[PDB]
């Protein structure tokens, strides 16, 4: 259920052609939000 | 059922405003950018005027064209003159020089967000009124502090008490930094140069048992910490200096939210009145001052004239600010490919705010005291 | 006050194109005190 | 690609970007790198 | 402020089922659009 990812603390972004939702996570956006090799977590 | 639900609410209530009634729009055009510039001109005498013109009168260039300046000194001005000898060759030509004056108009708004469960189950009926209400409340607010941020940040009279000259240097550690009777007639004689004039005139005086008469004096915007201080203030002559403003309500008239008069100044007490907090010096020994948030807390004693706020309005018809507003209230109205159901609403403020702070005298002096 | 506009009024051999402009004040100053017993004065060490 | 039926034909859902402009195209293991808490939950991959 | 976003390059999404906005950086869209393991760039 939907309500079931907001108490994990996620937030989730829906999609306009074929998805519907697309669950987004704070370490997937951290990664997500990055230019070059220099911007990804210790963990990649 | 354990307790009976009464249905009338306790809501706070709205914070008098005191700056946004003093300042005078400029409007600006629609098609054009987003700055408004100004050309002040300055007096030939005045050391600001500074100019390449200054060949002397009985000479060459001294890169001074302003001859004596301000320097109202007996032993200089002489010196200074403009001396002509019977051959009219050359003299002091003069030069003049214009200020540049920029203001920008800056972008600020708001938004939130309910479920229609939200409004539906909920213990009270009357949510969706409380909320605008106190929406449309903070952002009477939130314009109030935008207004009086800049004019506490612009004001050329700026004076501290002692011998301190920044804000690091206040403290309450030794002999506290504090306000004077000395200090505020300063700050009135300042400002008798020029710029601010006289808000209000000189009360004659009534016949009554208790009135006193005082003289022409400008608004002073007080913060309520130090209104204290301002009552127990020894004149010169170890009597009262704070008149209260019951010894002349009968003489003259009153401004609103009046505590009373020093010298050329008649005190305003605002209720939000924003401090340097904790921009003092470290609290070693604080003797017990109210003023203590990791350091010591700075307030400000603010006199704004009526020529030094020109808040620039976007498009905002004769006004400070216009609040644009915009309710999705849930149901048809926001269905999208994002919620096909409609189970979301949207209300957002969006508002344009900006000042110009022209002729820059007025008289901003800090302490620190409580 | 004399005031030489740019223009016909400041053309000369040495600006044929004539462009320059001009105001000058002059004045006389004088001052004569008949009566200086009328005349007084106090000098003073202002406070701070 | 070619066109937004390609993206879809791929299996790949693409999300509309607001601002910015564009189209995010996100893949099975794009979605699940992102939809991750901690360096636990990442895919075998990384 | 979303302009320093904008100016930086990274553009940005909305994010509808709660929460503010993610920003899609370079490496994260070409990260977010891999397939398999030969499909995300190098570095991770």
């Amino acid at each position: 259920d939907v309500d079931a990812i907001l108490a994990d603390g996620k937030q989730a972004v829906a999609v306009k052609h074929g998805g519907g939702l697309v669950v987004v996570g704070e370490l997937g956006a951290q990664v997500l939000a990055a230019k070059d090799v220099s911007e990804l977590p210790d963990g990649v | 059922r354990l307790d009976y639900y009464y249905k009338k609410a306790l809501v706070d209530a709205a914070k008098e405003m005191y700056f946004g009634q003093l300042a005078e729009v400029t409007n600006m055009p629609k098609n054009m950018g987003k700055q408004i510039k100004l050309y002040h001109y300055v007096p030939l005498l005045d050391d600001r005027n500074v100019n390449d013109q200054g060949i002397d009168a009985a000479g060459a260039t001294i890169a001074n064209g302003n001859l004596y300046g301000s320097s109202k000194d007996i032993g200089t001005i002489p010196s200074k003159l403009p001396a002509l000898t019977e051959n009219g060759g050359r003299v002091n030509r003069v030069g003049f020089t214009r200020i540049q004056l920029i203001g920008s108009i800056k972008k600020f708004g708001f938004f939130y967000e309910w479920t229609q469960e939200a409004m539906d189950f909920d213990t009270d009926e009357e949510l969706d009124s409380h909320l605008i209400q106190e929406a449309v409340k903070g952002a009477n607010e939130i314009t109030e502090d935008q207004l009086q941020i800049d004019l506490l940040n612009g004001a050329g009279v700026v004076r501290y008490p002692g011998a301190a000259t920044s804000n690091a240097d206040m403290t309450g550690e030794g002999t506290a930094t504090v306000v004077t009777y000395e200090g505020l007639v300063k700050m009135g004689i300042t400002l008798n140069d020029n710029l601010c004039p006289m808000q209000t005139k000189l009360i004659a005086g009534s016949l009554m048992t208790d009135t006193r008469t005082i003289q022409g004096a400008r608004a002073l915007y007080i913060g309520s910490e130090l209104e204290l201080q301002l009552r127990k203030m020894k004149d010169p002559f170890d009597n009262a200096a704070f008149i209260p403003v019951q010894q002349y309500a009968d003489a003259g008239n009153l401004l609103k939210g009046e505590i009373g008069s020093i010298a050329s100044f008649r005190v305003i007490v605002v209720p939000k009145m924003l401090k340097w907090a904790g921009a003092g010096a470290t609290v070693t020994t604080n003797p017990g001052y109210y003023a203590t948030s990791g350091k010591y807390d700075v307030f400000p004693m603010l006199c704004v004239g009526s020529g030094s706020f020109t808040t620039i309005g976007f498009q905002t018809d004769g006004k400070t600010v216009k609040f644009t507003t915009y309710t999705k209230k849930p149901g048809i109205e926001t269905v999208s490919y994002a919620d096909p159901y409609g189970e979301m609403g949207l209300t957002s403020i969006k508002w344009y705010y900006g000042s110009l702070i022209l002729r820059p005298e007025w008289i901003a002096l800090f302490k620190t005291v409580a | 006050t004399y005031t030489k506009k740019p223009g016909i009024e400041t053309v000369s051999y040495a600006d044929p194109y004539g462009e320059m402009g001009l105001t000058s004040i002059k004045w006389y100053y004088g001052s004569l005190i008949l009566r200086p017993e009328w005349i007084a004065l106090f000098k003073t060490v202002a406070a701070m």
